[PDB]
């Protein structure tokens, strides 16, 4: 389909878009192409089918509910408001950085890869640990692209985050998305990590965006649908064990999310 | 208004130097005075004039003591006042004045209601023969506790502060309404802490997560119930809850003098030994159990509502 | 000393091939020089805990024109400590339940003797080993392991989390017993040890007792550093362990300290 066509598109074009702004750029974009609404049903699967993962089907439900002349104006303004969400986040997160800290991140992300360009930017310094994320050689590039910034990146080992986690001052990870009770998909190796950080009384910190809030509501590893997981790509994180949460919105506690949701009624 | 700046220096440098009235509610009632007698006696047209007036007085203050989080929420709120005002006559430059004083007073009264509106909550969490402890001197705790102790019988226990020992006030004001409490240091907290049933404290601010700034010694107490698992009840109104966070801030804790610490009388030992005096400290939210505010209880978790309703995010930085 | 070879028979651990080798030094006071700096060479080629544990035992044992004593009970040590590992299997073994799932993080002889003991006795039940991506000995353990009729299960070492709730109990081999109870075991133990106590899932160990060590880290820097060496080796605290198997018998993390005691080392 052209769906795909122009998907891909936007994903080439813009290496550093996220893959549900993509997608709400892809729909907003066909929409100039009642029936309507199955119409648009129809595209949000066959984009959901090319990319397995929350961000896209978050954004699609997000996309739907503001479905229901004024529709084109409504969506470029979100998309524009949306553009800017990761400085928003960034310079709300950057100020919990103090000097002589210690972090540990995750895999690479786009919105903390912004977030410590920005405390850097501000005379600060600090260490960072990444995780090697094996399923995909992705930390590495986190370390490359934080090194080339003049930080002192380490790459540490995937079994190693209980090792270092004493000397670890908080934890700083990014979210595929955040379901319904404040917990978070993301990647398989990060449910492991907050069981330390709670463990040892660490700050467990995550960043994510707006359209990354999705009507779900696991109870355990299991009830995360498999179309998401497909060795499991993502996991889910309780809300117990994170501290806070940086959006877009402002600070947020794990349990405004579930309010904003409500608000939203889907 | 000449008088007017004397007054506003007068209120920062007694502020800057050892602070206004003592209790809290007498500083929040005054710097409301302050601001609608500013609010009065000022020529302005439009209200962003008056706005970014007030937050510059406000700044002012804020900047003369920082550690006081009782002038700046009554600041943001006189903003959201004006603002809400504003929004109502425009979704207006020749009226605003008088209605902004009549929802002043509106606060005025309410503000000084607060205190039997939280003493009015005792029966719904004292039962009889229960064991509660406090700690420090707080007037909102006192109402709290003296008002069921006609009906209902307990046990208080009282802990002192080890640099400034407040609490044997609060003890003898409740012996002298016999309520059979017990005075104690505050180093035997863990010791006594597991033949308690509950704790009820007073603090001097809430962040915005839920956190309490309250004096020295309380975080170790609310450590000691989460381990023995005893509910912590904050009785606190709400011109004590600011929203900001424990982190992105500094000068979180105020420092005095280590003369309360260690006499100047020690000797050379002074010049080698490095001592500090901490007054307030950090509780995170998750030692928290209840909030008892002039709207009923609330869970910790239920804080960032009330921060949305009462002030306004864009007026968060003032 | 000669080549690493007398591990040319694979089986067999590496402290008991330096037992072998040191007993057979050993027969060539001033000994206690000799042995020092014997068991110091020896440690160049292997840097690993149950080395280290077995020369100072080693040492401990010989505390000389009576060196007929001292070779007779090393001959015995010697076969009580190759004896070890058929005496921990028949021990652990019984732990096992049919239908249970198992949880296993790298490969191990001791392990892989106490499931095949244990599938020996008509019992049926599934194993998850981990990658052990530092090096690849979770895929070894799960093709050794698939040969003994098990249908055995690999999962990536940050998948650890993922399938704790599914698992019914956690066992894992040794390489050190620190004093306190805890144990000296690959990088990946640790954060499994923990993710299991926070799901009440029991975490079983199994080692011999030539890898009882004398030593008392407070955290994960407390460790000597040689050990270490991306590390390869980490600290898991006594509280996060349930039981012991080991050569002497079913004890608690409370009892190695006891041992150690006993034996004034």
């Amino acid at each position: 389909k052209e769906l795909i066509e122009y998907f891909k598109s936007q994903m080439k074009e813009d290496p550093d878009m996220a893959s549900a702004v993509a997608a709400i750029r892809t729909l907003l974009e066909f929409l100039k192409r009642q029936g309507l609404r199955a119409n648009l049903t129809s595209a949000i699967e066959t984009l959901c089918g090319v990319d397995s993962s929350v961000a896209v089907s978050s954004g699609g439900e997000l996309f739907l509910r503001f479905i229901s002349k004024i529709m084109i104006e409504r969506g470029e303004l979100f998309l524009r408001r949306i553009s800017l969400s990761r400085n928003k986040i960034a310079d709300l997160c950057h100020t919990f950085i103090k000097d002589g800290a210690t972090i540990l991140t995750h895999a690479y992300s786009r919105v903390v890869l912004r977030v410590l360009e920005a405390a850097v930017a501000a005379k600060k310094r600090f260490s960072v640990y990444v995780t090697e994320s094996q399923p995909d050689l992705s930390g590495k590039k986190m370390a490359k692209a934080l090194c080339h910034l003049n930080v002192p990146v380490t790459v540490v080992l995937d079994a190693a985050v209980g090792y270092i986690m004493e000397k670890a001052d908080l934890v700083i990870v990014g979210a595929e998305g955040v379901v319904e009770n404040g917990g978070i998909i993301n990647k398989i190796g990060t449910n492991q990590m907050a069981v330390c950080a709670k463990a040892q009384n660490k700050p467990f910190y995550v960043v994510a965006e707006s359209f990354k809030f999705v009507r779900l509501f696991p109870l355990n590893q299991q009830d995360v649908p498999d179309k998401f997981k497909y060795h499991p790509w993502v996991d889910y994180t309780a809300p117990s064990l994170i501290t806070l949460l940086f959006t877009d919105l402002g600070v947020l506690t794990p349990s405004a999310v579930s309010d904003e949701l409500i608000k939203l009624y889907l | 208004g000449s008088e007017l700046s004397e007054r506003i220096e007068s209120f920062v440098e007694t502020l800057k130097r050892g602070g206004g009235p003592r209790s809290s509610e007498e500083m929040a009632r005054e710097t409301l005075g302050l601001l609608r007698q500013i609010i009065t006696d000022h020529r302005w047209s439009n209200a962003g004039e008056l706005m970014e007036l007030i937050r510059r007085e406000g700044r002012r203050m804020t900047a003369a003591q920082p550690s006081e989080t009782t002038v700046g929420n009554m600041v943001r709120r006189v903003l959201k006042i004006i603002r809400e005002e504003y929004g109502r006559l425009h979704g207006h430059y020749a009226q605003l004045q008088s209605n902004i004083i009549e929802a002043i007073n509106e606060l005025l009264v309410e503000l000084e209601g607060t205190m039997e509106n939280i003493a009015a909550q005792a029966l719904e969490h004292i039962h009889s023969n229960e064991v509660i402890m406090t700690i420090g001197f707080s007037r909102t705790v006192e109402a709290f506790l003296k008002e069921a102790a006609r009906k209902r019988k307990f046990h208080v226990i009282v802990a002192e502060c080890a640099p400034f020992c407040q609490g044997h006030e609060m003890a003898v004001n409740l012996s002298k309404a016999g309520i059979e409490t017990t005075v104690m240091t505050d180093a035997a907290i863990f010791a006594v802490m597991s033949r308690v049933n509950k704790v009820i404290i007073g603090t001097k601010t809430i962040l915005a997560n839920g956190a309490l700034r309250a004096v020295t010694g309380t975080h170790t107490l609310a450590l000691a119930a989460k381990h023995h698992s005893t509910p912590l009840i904050v009785c606190a109104p709400m011109f004590k809850l600011s929203p900001q966070f424990p982190n992105e801030e500094d000068s979180f804790h105020k420092f005095v003098a280590p003369e309360e610490v260690l006499p100047f009388t020690e000797g050379d030992i002074l010049e080698k030994v490095s001592v500090h005096c901490p007054v307030f400290d950090y509780v995170p939210p998750e030692l928290i159990t209840l909030f008892i505010s002039n709207i009923g209880g609330n869970a910790p978790s239920y804080i960032y509502r009330l921060m949305s309703e009462l002030y306004h995010p864009d007026d968060h930085v003032l």
